[PDB]
Order: C-alpha cells, then structure tokens, then sequence
C-alpha cells in the first residue's frame, strides 16, 4: 500500500510549524516531566507486582537451598 | 520601441494644501476613468473591526446623504458612466469610467462617496445578509480559500492573517457605528489618491478635486500617515482535507521583500521563467517552463501559477497548483525542483526570454484607461511616485542570469516555506519533506 489510497478522510484541518520556528525538547517541566510521572503512576501497579512477586520467590528459593545444606545442631546430640 | 516608450507622455502629479495627491495621464481617448485609491485594507482592522472595510464597500454605492440611492444610481446609469471598486489587505479603491467630458461630475460623485455614505441603518442590515451569503459563495471557490489559508498560516498571528472579507460573526454584528468609525479613521486625504487617464487635462482635474475635496487639517496627526505593525512570517503549513472534492489545491511560498525593494524586479523576472500552465494551452513543447512541459508530459496538474504578491513591508513569493488526487506529489516534487534549479543553475538563454515575457506583460499592464489609472493609483500609494514603462524597462532590462540566481537563492534557498492545501491531499508528503525540498543536493 502506497500514499494516496489509505482512507476516505473529510473535514480535518491540521496546523503545524517548521522545525526551525519551534523548540525541539520544549517545556520539560510545564508538561514534560509531569506526564512521565503521569505514566510511572499508571502502570507501576500493573507491572511491578508480578516482578516484585518473582523477586520474593527468587530470594526464598536461594535462601532455602542455602539452608538445606548447613547441618541441624541436633542430627546428632550423641 | 525604445522611442515609443520615450514618447510616452509623463504622468502629472501634485498634492493639495489638503494632502490628497492628484495624478493622471492625458491621452486623447474620448473616454477615461478616474477614481480614488485608499491606503486602507483589512490589514488595518482589529479583531472586532475586521470586515468593516468590506461591509463598507457594499454600501459605498447605495447612496449618500447629499443624494440617496435611487438618485446616485439613476444619475450614474443615466450618464453611461461605470462605478466599480475593490479592497485588498492594504489597498482599497473606487473608480468611475466616463467620457472625460465629465471629469468634474465624476470627481464630484467620487468625493460624495468617500465622504458621505448614507449608511442607512435600514440598508446596512440588508447588505449584512447579502455578504453573509456572498461570503458562503466565495467559499466554494477552493482557489481562493486556499490563498486565504496561505496568508492565514504564512502571517499567522498578525494583521495580515485576517481575510479581507472577515468572520461571519463580525459581519453578523458590526454596528452602523463601526462602519462610520472605519470610514472617518482611514479615508483621509493624506492616504488617498485621485488618479485619472484619458482626454482629461490635469488642471481641470486638480481644480475640480481641489474644489470638491474641501478637507482641512488642524493638528499634526491628521496631516501625518501612521505606519503599520510589522508582520511576522512563519514557515508553517495548514491542511484542510476532504477527499470529497474532485481535486486538490496546493500553495507554497517564502516571505517577499515588499514594494519598496528593487529585487522585486529580478524576482519578478524569475517567476516569468517558471510561468504558468493550464490544460487549455497547446504545448508539450512550451518554451522552458519545464514545469509546464513536465506538467504535460507526465500529466502533473490542471494548472499552476507563479506569483510575487507583495505588501508595504513584506510579501509572498510562491506558487500554486491544482491537481488530481494522485498527481499531487510528483507535481510538487517537480515544481519545488524548479525553484532550486531557478536559483542554483539558471541560464542566460532563460533570463533573456524571462525579461521579454515580462516586458510584454509590463506593457499590457496598461491596456486601456481603467488599468492605467490603477497604476497611477497604486504606484503613488505604494512606491511614492510613478514608474514609467521607460523605467521598468531598464530596471528589468539589466537582469542577467547571475542576478536571478543570487536573488532567488537569497529568498528561496533553505528557507522554511509556508504551504496550504484543501481537498483530497493524502498524497502530499509531510512538512519535513517539502522542507528539505528547499535545498539542492548540489
């Protein structure tokens, strides 16, 4: 598929300025950084969980394995 | 030829103790045309004032206090004289064409209009709805909306960006007052010019004007002419899309120098090189204007036009093509390629003709009385005096190749253009692309 036969579009007016008449990385604070946060706090509660969960299991696992090696002070009290 | 030019009568000019400049060109023609040309346009309006000048135009004729509608109309018709006029962004005018046996009568009629329009609270309300309609007709002329949109974005955020007719809201609500407010603020002698051409003799004109234009300046403001706020150009685009239309319209342009500037000649000569096409031509062999040739060989468009529209201190040097939904791209590609070629590798063989074609226009620019008057009217108003063909000649009779390049490239190369396009324009590439179509991979 090429250009000129994608869709039946009507009544949309767009306005844009040359790259040289504007700023590249504008308003890092006014709108920039906020949205970055507007995002970290939007998925953290959806992504983090299973990862955190994984972690606990990784730890439990390693710790347990590393315990089942050491001897029990009482396997021989005689 | 050179003699023909040399033997072309000089254009008499003289200001009044008022401020009005009265100029003219005496010919012989039993007929003639006289009119006043105002230093007023839509450019001079406000966000709430905009449209006045136009609302005003539609009433200028409908009668004065000194002589109501029924009469004014009757009196002009009755003498076989023609009254017509217009208004742009920086230039308005009203002109009449009669038998030079009526300079005095015409002259009086004129004045009576630019000074006492009835502004009948009852007439106004009528034209109000006439415009709102007339406006909705100007609309489907995609050839004009496109230019408006061009200006809009080209000079976005400035007085120029506003269209000469104005928003429907304004027209729906301008007050009998506002109109008067617009008239008494811009129609002043210092900014007006009374010009003529025909069998008329200057003196009879002067006096006649000096007699019906009894204006009197007290303070210094009245006597002085206010300069407008500069208008910022902006490399940008605006896309009014609708695959519902039969074909698309495109217009791209860079900022222009402005009347005062000389290069407007070299630059005027360059456009003569790319010229214009139109499916009713007979020429797959068109001298240069490859854009036209190419347009014919590869069926690139329905037509196109090169233009150097200019204003007081700015302008627009660009081009505009009408094309089918599917050939928009190549057309733009090929054209935009010509500008580069134009200012990067032009030839004498080209400029030579360029000139000639101009000179032929330059001259037919004055075919008749009405048109001549238009020059005097304008020339004075925008240049300061009159430029005789004899002059325009030299100005543009000494433009060589290297001159075109140097200039065109001075105004076109790697500049951020201003494009506009209504209709089925899905195929028109993004700004970035048409942008980098502004520098040749020399």
């Amino acid at each position: 598929r090429q250009f000129g036969h994608l869709t039946r579009v009507r009544h949309l007016i767009t306005y844009s300025l040359s790259p040289f008449e504007q700023r590249p990385f504008p308003h890092y604070f006014s709108k920039g950084v906020p949205n970055v946060w507007r995002r970290l706090r939007a998925c953290i509660l959806r992504v983090a969980p299973p990862f955190l969960a994984f972690y606990l299991l990784y730890t439990w696992g390693t710790q347990e394995f590393e315990k089942s090696k050491r001897k029990n002070p009482a396997a021989y009290v005689n | 030829y050179a003699q023909a030019l040399q033997s072309v009568p000089e254009t008499q000019v003289s200001q009044l103790d008022n401020g009005v400049r009265v100029a003219s060109e005496q010919s012989s023609q039993p007929t003639c045309t006289v009119g006043v040309w105002i230093d007023a346009g839509s450019r001079y309006e406000s966000e709430k004032n905009n449209g006045a000048g136009y609302f005003l135009e539609h009433l200028a004729f409908k009668g004065t206090k000194n002589r109501p509608q029924n009469a004014l109309e009757k009196e002009v018709e009755s003498m076989g004289a023609h009254l017509n006029a217009y208004s742009s962004r920086e230039h308005t005018a009203y002109y009449i064409k009669a038998l030079s046996k009526d300079v005095p009568k015409a002259v009086e009629l004129l004045a009576d209009i630019v000074q006492n329009c009835s502004l009948e609270d009852s007439q106004i309300e009528k034209e109000r709805d006439v415009i709102v309609r007339e406006l909705q007709e100007n609309d489907t002329s995609m050839r004009e909306v496109v230019f408006n949109y061009l200006h809009a974005t080209a000079f976005q955020g400035t007085g120029l960006a506003q269209s000469v007719e104005g928003p429907s809201e304004n027209i729906r609500k301008l007050s009998r007052a506002d109109l008067t407010e617009y008239l008494s603020t811009h129609y002043t002698a210092p900014r007006m010019v009374l010009a003529a051409a025909g069998g008329v003799e200057h003196q009879q004109l002067l006096e006649l004007a000096q007699k019906h234009f009894g204006g009197v300046p007290f303070t210094y403001d009245d006597d002085a002419v206010p300069t407008l706020s500069k208008c910022r150009f902006t490399g940008s685009q605006i896309r009014h899309r609708e695959d519902g239309l039969p074909l698309a319209h495109v217009a791209i342009a860079v900022e222009g120098p402005g009347w005062a500037h000389p290069d407007l000649v070299a630059l005027q000569v360059a456009n003569a090189i790319i010229g214009h096409y139109d499916r009713t031509y007979g020429g797959g062999l068109h001298s240069s204007s490859p854009l036209a040739s190419i347009a014919v060989t590869n069926k690139l468009c329905q037509s196109f036009q090169t233009f150097s529209i200019c204003y007081s201190e700015t302008g627009l040097f660009g081009f505009y093509f009408v094309c089918d939904r599917m050939s928009i791209d190549d057309m733009m590609f090929v054209l935009q390629g010509q500008w580069m070629r134009l200012c990067t590798s032009i030839s004498e063989s080209e400029v030579l003709r360029g000139k000639n074609f101009l000179r032929n226009a330059l001259v037919s620019h004055l075919d008749g009385t009405t048109p001549v008057c238009e020059d005097i009217g304008r020339e004075l108003l925008t240049y300061g005096r009159r430029i005789p063909l004899e002059e325009w000649e030299e100005r543009l009779a000494e433009v060589d190749a290297r001159m075109v390049r140097e200039v065109c490239s001075k105004y076109i190369y790697d500049q951020c253009p201003a494009v506009a396009g209504p209709g089925p324009i899905e195929q028109l590439p993004d700004y970035n692309r048409i942008r980098s179509g502004m520098f040749w991979l020399r």
